[PDB]
């Protein structure tokens, strides 16, 4: 068995971590505390959970994680709220002064003076480790924190554990739910420095979580709450083959070979189905072939975007509940007749298909209701090139007139870092149309 | 189409499908870009102190 | 970020800077004593971004008041809320200012400057993490004007890496005190477009015209007019003084409003528009708040939002209402007059809800505005300055204290560039 | 009240219906750089579909689908029908044709022209992208492209009398948000001037028919017909005083089963029915009627010029069945081609 390292960063970051490790504890069995009744070999394991819990000699279940945000609230919530004793107080890092939504002020001024102190907790975490697999990180594009600070480290931690996968799980920002008319200038800044850094991204657009807990959860205005939650039931999907048992992306390294070909291209779309109100007096469960339908459906994407003109280069299945090899089949082929599917040449087309008989697990008190079967779709296409097209033409928009340019110069960065880094999102935008378009 | 490596387990199943086969920077860089942005801060701390003596 | 240090200077400073202090006083449940009797938590949950905690368990206002007379001190301590303020606050000269800008800066407030820099560090000194500074003063006198942009200055000095805010009042002849206005006011507004992060303008002409054509006051006194400045500025530190989802604070507020950094003078607004009389007792839709806050008759700087262009905007709505009525109704403004928002600097206007109103209120939205229609009051200004300085008229009361003509000169055109800057992206894309 | 943006200044049905939405005191025109606009009528290259539909408050549509180019290239057209399913290889209203690349298909186009000088039948072909060149020898064709197309040449076409002379037939389909296919009721009829001639292939005018080559190379060009169209009801009164027969009989039922088949086959791809931006489309499909009163495909415009006469019709046609019907304001003109 070898072990993942949870680290999350900035207030997103923060609270979908909160998220993700209450679901995975009462996936797991795991109680508030740190208890797992469950586990029967107490001070340790060679056990699938593992691999994001370590043991205490009290028998006691402790996340492999670290929050790190430059401001006190969120984390303060976190130390505490329902999950204390969950974490050891050294793993929970603030600072006192934020990075005022200034991608510079994380990365340079703010980041510079913490970034040690946040390495040296993440090395004290990493020797409880007999062999560390890698990093999953957490963190928003828009955020100060969230770019800055975590693009410096994924640098560090490249430099210190060259030869681990580091994995991302990225927040896009979205008009709705967005505090900072400046989340286009650090998203572009932020992926520049951490394109050659990461192995596989995970991005969600706020925009699609929004309108999904709208049409789908019924909910009127959601909140940060409703949203965090939803994207943990998809975190959880993506990261439950590491958790259990199996064959499928059992290891941080599958990812990348399963879902990424060419490493710059290394953003997968996640599509996750069915999202069904728990205030649902009544609901008729979807079959496989209707849930594995949906994932074809763009309003069920973490990431609105149209498939049907991109093309595909890797395509993984994951469900949880009941579900059977043979009904898989057999909706696959209905959908690849039903459906427009285009694989790049240089790739076959068919599916990875992982099934865990163990169905979603809902918090109690939540708005997803309970189902039988439920799946998520990570699909590498070039149809994501989308959320870059729109993210760099605002980026352009302001840049054009050199708009708030003064506040991340004022850090100590260089208007060179600004073109360096839309050059290099122009290059990504090209290859994905050359990996994609006719 | 066919199945592919086909793993079975109590906690789930596993396997391919196929349907068509195919046609870093330094310590020292970093602490370098680091300080360097420290330097233009500090001069224009400076001009700033010298422009409030005036 | 947390502790806000509050400064008031001069006549027309400390009268609203009182007014301000009564009206969250009373927001937070702190009587004149100094205790609070409040009920919900929510109102000491952020006490301490403008109250320290003191001797007895009471809450001291974290305000410095300043003046280069005694008068308008003394008043303020026989107020109301006078028992309020830490009685070492307060700095007071003798010889009053003249309304005269050079007095202010270069020669009386001289003397004083340092003992208030004194009190300013002993209150710093006793904060967690500074957030920086807030003044609350009039550009057309000599203390409020000259002193607090020499104030401004030297905490600059002090605190380099802190905010600076401003409520700034610009006189107008509706409401004048004296002629050489247009000379205290185009000096500050040269320090201030020096040295300040954020400056709400707030034209005097303004309140004047929505106390007699909105409020129906028929001879508006300068209390009508603290009413209004000192319910905008409640309404503006809301997403300060109490728990939100935004975590708001100064930094950030000037980083997402000023996307150059001589081009922070916003203009406030309220809604719905209140007098001290009137109590009007009708509830607000949330499609009346927003048409009314939109309103240039809801403005306190006496411009024309259609004669410019929206930079940036931000809105702050309180009480108990439809979060998604809110949105619906924001976005129903921003889409139908797209036309007056920048197409360079995408969704421009973002908006915080508090669910606690104000006194007397169920429904209210304060609105802060960096439109470049602003130009119009410094153009106003200006030439109200040339119209004299042509003539070298009233010069005199200045170049006794050592000021030269050049010093107007170069103040003047520095206000004419500010004009020009604003007209500039005004036109752009 | 709704808005609109207009970033494509050189079509004239779109500024016709600029003017129409102006003039209802309900639309409001937009810069081109104003991300909040209703309606959107984009241009005709690289129309950003990555940015519409994602402004909040705003329901968006658009006067272009998305993957409509697959049918309204000549290229691109051929290898759909060849490919798709639905459009068999051996579809009957499709003139045999192959895409050849400049120095691919050019070795089965030899084949097919081989088998067929055996029996030593009419062998004319045309080569397409005004540029296009009909000839008997693929040589010829073969040195002139050195991506064209080659097709078969329809040799024994309907001839108009009195005057001996060929045509095509322009229809215009809108296809509505719901996809929806209308099929406008007044077709145009372009026809040639100068009659057909079976040997002399050098004269551009005699075989083709476009008003463009028509205006320029033609000796007389109005005679029979101003402008040189026949609309449908001379056409119809000409088909039963000479044939017997009806427009609507002989030719409109096939010509809405190919509109019919075509769209309902590129369905799929390009259907906005759940996307979060809509999309309408007013498409010109090219016709050709040979001797026996038979309907062959030739080409689908994407953006196509309508006449003179019609516009004011289509153009509110246009207003009211794909722009009113998402934005509703305070005996049609189209044929719903049901599917
Ligand atoms: N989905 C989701 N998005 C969030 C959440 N919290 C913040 N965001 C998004 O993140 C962006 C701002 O990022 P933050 O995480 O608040 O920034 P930060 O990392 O705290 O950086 P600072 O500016 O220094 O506080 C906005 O676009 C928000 O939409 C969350 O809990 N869930
Ligand atoms: N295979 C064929 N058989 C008979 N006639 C043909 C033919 N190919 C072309 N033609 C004639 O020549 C003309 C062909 O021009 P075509 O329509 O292919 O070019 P075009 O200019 O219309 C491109 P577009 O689709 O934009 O209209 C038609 O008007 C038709 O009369
Ligand atoms: N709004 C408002 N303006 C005032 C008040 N008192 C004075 N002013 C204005 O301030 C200017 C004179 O400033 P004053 O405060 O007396 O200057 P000082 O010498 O700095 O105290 C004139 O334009 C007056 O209109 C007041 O209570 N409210
Ligand atoms: C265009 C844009 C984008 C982002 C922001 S925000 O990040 O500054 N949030 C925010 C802050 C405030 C205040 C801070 C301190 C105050 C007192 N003095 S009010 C008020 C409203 C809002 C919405 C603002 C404007
Ligand atoms: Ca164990
Ligand atoms: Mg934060
Ligand atoms: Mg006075
Ligand atoms: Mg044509």
């Amino acid at each position: 068995m070898r072990e993942c390292i949870s680290i999350h960063v900035g207030q997103a970051g923060v609270q979908i971590g909160n998220a993700c490790w209450e679901l995975y504890c009462l996936e797991h069995g795991i109680q508030p505390d740190g208890q797992m009744p469950s586990d029967k070999t107490i001070g340790g394991g060679d056990d699938s959970f593992n691999t994001f819990f370590s043991e205490t000699g009290a028998g006691k279940h402790v996340p492999r994680a670290v929050f790190v945000d430059l401001e006190p609230t969120v984390i303060d919530e976190v130390r505490t709220g329902t999950y204390r004793q969950l974490f050891h107080p050294e793993q929970l890092i603030t600072g006192k002064e934020d990075a005022a939504n200034n991608y510079a002020r994380g990365h340079y001024t703010i980041g510079k003076e913490i970034i040690d102190l946040v390495l040296d907790r993440i090395r004290k975490l990493a020797d409880q480790c007999t062999g560390l697999q890698g990093f999953l990180v957490f963190h928003s594009f828009g955020g100060g924190t969230g770019s800055g600070f975590t693009s410096l480290l994924m640098e560090r931690l490249s430099v210190d554990y060259g030869k681990k996968s580091k994995l991302e799980f990225s927040i896009y920002p979205a008009p709705q739910v967005s505090t900072a008319v400046v989340e286009p200038y650090n998203s572009i800044l932020t992926t520049h420095t951490t394109l050659e850094h990461s192995d596989c991204a995970f991005m969600v657009d706020n925009e699609a979580i929004y309108d999904i807990c709208r049409r789908n959860l019924d909910i009127e205005r959601p909140t940060y709450t409703n949203l965090n939650r939803l994207i943990s039931q998809i975190v959880s999907s993506i990261t439950a083959s590491l958790r259990f048992d199996g064959a499928l992306n059992v290891d941080l390294t599958e990812f990348q070979t399963n879902l990424v070909p060419y490493p710059r291209i290394h953003f997968p779309l996640a599509t996750y189905a069915p999202v069904i109100s728990a205030e649902k007096a009544y609901h008729e469960q979807l079959s496989v072939a209707e849930i594995t339908n949906a994932c074809f459906e763009p309003a069920n994407q973490m990431v609105k975007c149209d498939p049907r003109h991109g093309k595909y280069m890797a395509c993984c299945l994951l469900y949880r509940g009941d579900v059977v090899p043979k009904d898989v089949n057999a909706a696959i082929a209905t959908i690849k007749t039903k459906r427009s599917i285009q694989f790049v040449d240089w790739c076959p087309t068919g599916f990875k298909v992982g099934i865990n008989y163990q169905p979603p697990t809902v918090v109690p008190g939540g708005d997803l209701a309970k189902v039988q079967r439920a799946v998520c779709m990570l699909s590498n296409t070039t149809a994501i090139a989308e959320a870059w097209a729109r993210l760099d033409h605002k980026f352009d928009l302001m840049y054009a007139k050199r708009a708030f340019v003064h506040w991340y110069v004022g850090e100590g960065m260089e208007e060179g870092e600004f073109s360096e880094a839309r050059e290099d999102m122009a290059a990504l935008e090209k290859d994905y149309e050359e990996v994609g378009v006719d | 189409m066919e199945v592919i490596e086909l793993n079975k387990c109590t906690s789930g199943q596993s396997f391919e499908v196929i349907l068509k086969p195919p046609s870093d920077p330094s310590l020292e860089e970093i602490q370098k870009k680091l300080e360097a942005a420290e330097e233009r801060r500090k001069y224009q701390e400076a001009e700033l102190l010298k422009h409030l003596a005036e | 970020m947390r502790e806000i240090v509050h400064i008031q200077a001069g006549q027309c400073g400390n009268q609203i800077g009182a007014k301000f202090w009564e009206v969250i006083s009373d927001e937070h449940g702190i009587d004149p004593t100094g205790s609070y009797h409040g009920d919900s938590d929510l109102q000491l949950e952020r006490i301490n971004v403008y109250y320290n905690e003191a001797t007895g368990n009471k809450y001291v206002p974290r305000a410095i008041l300043v003046d280069l007379e005694p008068g308008t001190m003394d008043s303020v301590r026989s107020g109301p809320f006078g028992q309020i303020f830490r009685p070492d606050n307060f700095v007071f000269g003798q010889s009053g200012a003249g309304n005269n800008w050079a007095k202010g800066h270069y020669t009386e407030g001289a003397e004083l400057v340092d003992s208030v820099l004194d009190v300013v560090r002993k209150e710093s000194e006793s904060c967690d993490c500074l957030q920086g500074f807030q003044l609350t003063h009039s550009l057309g006198g000599g203390t409020g004007s000259g002193m607090g942009t020499l104030l401004i200055s030297k905490i600059r000095e002090e605190y380099p890496d802190r905010i600076m805010n401003t409520f700034s009042v610009m006189p107008s002849p509706k409401v004048s005190d004296t002629v050489v206005e247009p000379y205290n006011a185009t000096l500050s507004v040269h320090q201030l477009v020096e040295n300040t992060d954020e400056t709400y303008c707030i034209d005097n002409e303004a309140l004047y015209d929505i106390c007699f054509r909105t409020l129906k006051l028929t001879t508006p006194t300068y209390g009508d007019l603290n009413h209004l400045v000192s319910a905008t500025m409640s309404g503006v530190t809301t997403c300060l003084r109490f728990p939100g989802q935004l975590n708001a604070d100064l930094r950030k507020l000037a980083v997402n409003m000023v996307p150059f950094p001589r081009l922070h003078f916003f203009m406030p607004g309220f809604a719905p528009l209140t007098s001290r009389g009137s109590q009007q007792y009708r509830a607000l839709t949330v499609p009346e708040l927003t048409q009314q806050m939109f309103d240039s008759k809801n403005m306190m700087a006496a411009c024309d939002p259609r004669h410019g262009r929206y930079l940036t905007v931000a809105a702050i709505f309180r009480g108990r209402m439809s979060m998604k009525e809110v949105d619906e109704q924001m976005l129903n403004v921003q889409n139908k007059n797209s036309s007056y928002f920048v197409e360079w600097i995408p969704n421009n206007v973002k908006t915080a809800v508090c669910d606690i109103p104000p006194r007397g209120l169920k429904m209210s939205a304060t609105f802060i505005g960096n439109s470049t229609a602003i130009q119009e009051l410094f153009k106003r200004i200006s030439e109200q300055f040339t119209a004299m300085f042509r003539r070298k008229a009233f010069l005199h009361w200045y170049t006794g204290e050592g000021m030269d003509e050049m010093e107007f000169t170069e103040a003047e055109s520095n206000m004419n560039d500010l004009v020009s800057e604003y007209q500039q992206y005004q036109d752009a894309t | 009240m709704y808005t609109f943006v207009v970033r494509d200044e050189n079509s004239s049905v779109y500024a016709e219906v600029s003017r129409l939405l102006l003039a209802t005191g309900q639309w409001k025109r937009l810069r081109k750089d104003n991300p909040r606009f209703n309606l959107m009528l984009g241009e005709r290259n690289r129309l950003p579909f990555g940015r519409l539909g994602h402004e909040p408050g705003l329901v968006q549509l658009v006067n272009y689908y998305r993957g409509a180019d697959k049918l309204c290239r000549k290229a691109s057209l051929v290898k759909l029908i060849k490919t798709s399913p639905e459009l068999s290889e051996s579809c009957t209203w499709f003139p045999e044709s192959y895409v050849i690349y400049p120095t691919d298909e050019r070795e089965v186009f030899l084949a097919a022209y081989n088998r067929r000088r055996e029996g030593r039948e009419g062998n004319v072909w045309i080569a397409k992208s005004e540029g296009i060149l009909i000839s008997s020898e693929a040589s010829e064709l073969l040195d002139f492209i050195d991506v064209h197309v080659i097709q078969k040449y329809l040799e024994k076409p309907l001839l108009l009398e009195p005057g001996h002379r060929k045509f095509d037939i322009r229809s215009w389909v809108l296809v509505d948000h719901l996809y929806n296919i209308y099929l406008y009721r007044e077709g145009v009829l372009r026809t040639s001037s100068e009659p057909y001639n079976s040997a002399n292939f050098q004269d551009k005018t005699c075989h083709l028919t476009n008003h463009c080559i028509q205006k320029e190379y033609s000796k007389n060009y109005g005679r029979y017909e101003e402008g040189n169209e026949m609309f449908f009801e001379e056409f119809n009164q000409y088909l039963m005083d000479a044939l017997n027969t009806t427009l609507e009989n002989s030719i409109l039922l096939q010509i809405k089963h190919i509109i019919r088949s075509c769209l309902m086959c590129i369905e799929p791809a390009i259907s906005t029915k759940h996307l979060h931006y809509q999309s309408f489309q007013l498409f010109g499909f090219d016709f050709m009627v040979d001797e026996e009163l038979k309907v062959w495909l030739i080409e689908v415009n994407g953006a196509p010029a309508c006449a003179q006469k019609l516009y004011a019709e289509l153009c509110q046609g246009i207003v009211d069945v794909a722009i009113s019907s998402v934005f509703p304001l305070a005996t049609s003109i189209f044929i719903k081609l049901h599917h």
